[PDB]
């Protein structure tokens, strides 16, 4: 499960996190 | 521009480590629990640079609307069959009907990839997988997530597939 | 358009679809 970002996050490390978000999601179904 | 690719196949034929070798250039397990493992990366195409987001998918297959979901968001698809495994090969067809009906199109990047070619156990011909490819019209291409060999080419062929799109 | 918020520790998976989809619908309109 991925750290959440953080408040201080760019949007390239929001883009890096929504990567790692999806294949958790579709990992744990 | 960002390129959503998907990477499916059958237990084991190698999804994620051609996925590892994409992203982190090695085979051999690494121990690291600094970091997360990124699914995430920045490459020049043709001249044109991109993002490249990477849904490596479970080979355990299963009814999901929510992994439709996340499968309907990718614009290309690898189907991966292993080159030692002629059941990986026979289910390439199931996983293209799959991807056309999550998608509601017969018109869908995908590029057809042969995994673990430095194996001495070859099973399925390259010959044979050419002929399948060309039946769909979707390019071929041949892998060792082991020796990196092909791994660049069958991502980078997709993505001229969705740039065709 | 409004940067959804990470949901913590406790919550659901489907807390997480919804912040995944909401993230996406963010991360395409500022681009
Ligand atoms: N020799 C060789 N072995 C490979 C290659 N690619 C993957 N493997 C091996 O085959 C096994 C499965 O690899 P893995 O990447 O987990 O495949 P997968 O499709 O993600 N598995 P799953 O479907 O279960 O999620 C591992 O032992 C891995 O080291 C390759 O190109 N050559
Ligand atoms: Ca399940
Ligand atoms: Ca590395
Ligand atoms: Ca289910
Ligand atoms: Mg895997």
């Amino acid at each position: 499960r991925p750290r959440c970002p953080g408040d201080d996050a760019s949007i390239e490390d929001l883009h890096e996190y929504w990567a790692r978000l999806w294949n958790y999601l579709y990992a744990v179904a | 521009t960002e390129y959503k690719l998907v990477v499916v196949g059958a237990v084991g034929v190698g999804k994620s480590a051609l996925t590892i070798q994409l992203i982190q250039n090695h085979f051999v397990d690494e121990y690291d629990p600094t970091i997360e493992d990124s699914y995430r990366k920045q490459v020049v195409i043709d001249g044109e640079t991109c993002l490249l987001d990477i849904l490596d998918t479970a080979g355990q297959e299963e009814y999901s609307a929510m992994r439709d979901q996340y499968m309907r968001t990718g614009e290309g698809f690898l189907c991966v069959f292993a080159i030692n495994n002629t059941k990986s090969f026979e289910d390439i067809h199931q996983y293209r009907e799959q991807i056309k009906r999550v998608k509601d199109s017969d018109d869908v990047p995908m590029v057809l990839v042969g995994n673990k070619c430095d194996l001495p156990s070859r099973t399925v011909e390259s010959r044979q997988a050419q002929d399948l490819a060309r039946s769909y019209g979707i390019p071929y291409i041949e892998t060792s997530a082991k020796t990196r060999q092909g791994v660049e080419d069958a991502f980078y062929t997709l993505v001229r597939e969705i740039r065709k799109h």
